[PDB]
């Protein structure tokens, strides 16, 4: 499981 | 228009009092933090931009100039511990929680997001987010009758967030808000989408992941069975963290353990020869935690033929593996009946085992020293200590035993000594 996610829509 | 300003110009346009040029100025931010190499979050930091960020999040009438604040507070929060404390000093854990209650889908989401990597720092953090009062208004994004009406990508950011709060022990979440949280989080476990299962199942495995009682609060709510099923997924994401979840299950109490057995988890480990090497290896944790329970509990496993399966694995497997199976076999050996260690003999136990001898690692050594008395002790019982002795024998096992009299381990030593004069004499 991913523990933090950048978001780059 | 927006594409790679300044972190001066930004600094500039939000700087202006014109919500418009500080609008035009936060997506330009918003631009640099989301590019695929190394996004400028420190350089954003020292512009002194999250106050501001934060504030905007206040912005009910522009909610573009919400939008994109939240995604550039978003990606801070994304990055090492100083960068989401940085995010979280700026006071944005009450406004992210208001924005759960947006009318537009995207805002909330990019709230719903933030939270999740501000409770993915830690325990800390986590509890931090929970006593601002995130978990009400979360749970209330998911208020349908169908799962199914939500869109996609929606859910999978909700379960995602929804597994950090669930995520970290020292301490574990608090009682209450895994209580609160647990019953939708059984409904997600039973969602049709791959990604939303998958974060299910990593949540459900933290949430087992420690004392007996925190086990005892996830079986309660009913979740092995569909546990089990999604145990024999083919998307290995969500294997993964099923199994994890059952091998925490089975750490805990006899009874929660043959609560597994109950819901038909022995059928799937014929996981005990999977290609992916981790699999293989906490499939056979488990099983040795199984093997460690009752005889009763020892004999499904040997009526589900999965004896032949850890022979299988002490044969041949990573050796990180094989050392879990030498663990079972010790424990079945420990806890088995005079029978049912002889089956384990006539399985084929014994070439393996002695073949392991030849380790360095000194206590799957002393775990396999462990095993083989246990198997004498069961040949004595039968008046047969000769012909296992000659077995161990003829593979060239007593070659092993006997080396590991010189072994600088003391345990080890005084282990196989014992055994060559009680039983090669």
């Amino acid at each position: 499981n991913y523990w933090k996610r950048r978001i780059e829509v | 228009g927006t594409v790679n300003w300044s972190v001066e110009d930004i600094v500039k346009g939000i700087n202006s009092n014109n919500l418009e040029s500080q609008l035009q100025a936060t997506q330009a931010a918003r631009k640099l933090l989301s590019r695929e190499k190394q996004p400028p979050i420190d350089n954003i930091i020292r512009a002194g931009l999250i106050p501001k960020f934060v504030s905007f999040l206040g912005k009910t009438d522009c909610s573009p100039i919400q939008f994109e604040s939240a995604w550039a507070l978003t990606n801070i929060a994304s990055g090492t511990s100083e960068q989401t404390k940085a995010v979280v000093d700026g006071g944005a854990i009450p406004a992210f929680i208001s924005l759960l209650a947006s009318p537009h889908a995207h805002i909330s989401e990019q709230a719903v997001w933030a939270l999740g990597n501000i409770a993915g720092d830690g325990s800390a953090f986590r509890d931090l987010v929970i006593k601002h009062g995130a978990i009400d208004p979360l749970l209330a994004l998911l208020a349908v009758p169908d799962l199914s009406t939500l869109a996609c990508g929606y859910l999978r950011n909700l379960t995602w967030t929804l597994s950090n709060l669930c995520r970290n022990k020292n301490p574990a979440p608090p009682l209450d808000a895994v209580e609160q949280i647990l019953p939708t989080l059984v409904r997600l476990l039973h969602h049709n989408d791959p990604e939303v299962l998958a974060d299910s199942c990593w949540a459900i495995s933290y949430l087992t992941d420690g004392p007996n009682e925190r086990i005892e609060m996830v079986v309660k709510k009913g979740v092995v069975p569909q546990l089990v099923k999604l145990l024999g997924a083919t998307e290995l994401p969500i294997v993964t963290p099923a199994l994890r979840a059952i091998g925490n299950i089975v750490t805990g109490t006899d009874e929660q353990t043959q609560k597994v057995i109950d819901a038909g988890a022995l059928a799937v480990f014929p996981l005990l020869t999977n290609p992916k090497t981790n699999i293989q290896k906490e499939a056979t944790w488990t099983m040795s935690n199984i093997t460690a329970g009752r005889q009763d509990q020892i004999q499904q496993v040997v009526n589900h033929g999965l004896v032949p399966f850890l022979v299988g694995v002490l044969s041949k497997a990573d050796f990180k593996t094989q050392k879990e199976a030498a663990w079972a076999i010790t424990n079945y050996t420990s806890g088995g009946t005079v029978e049912q260690i002889v089956y384990l003999v006539h399985c084929g136990i014994i070439e393996p085992l002695m073949n392991l001898l030849s380790a360095k690692d000194t206590k799957i050594i002393q775990v396999i020293l462990d095993a083989i008395s246990n198997i004498f002790q069961a040949a004595e019982k039968l008046g047969e200590t000769e012909k296992l002795s000659i077995m161990i024998e003829e593979c060239g096992g007593l070659d092993k035993i006997e080396a590991l009299q010189r072994h600088e381990n003391e345990s080890v030593y005084k282990a196989s000594l014992n055994l060559i004069e009680k039983y090669f004499s």
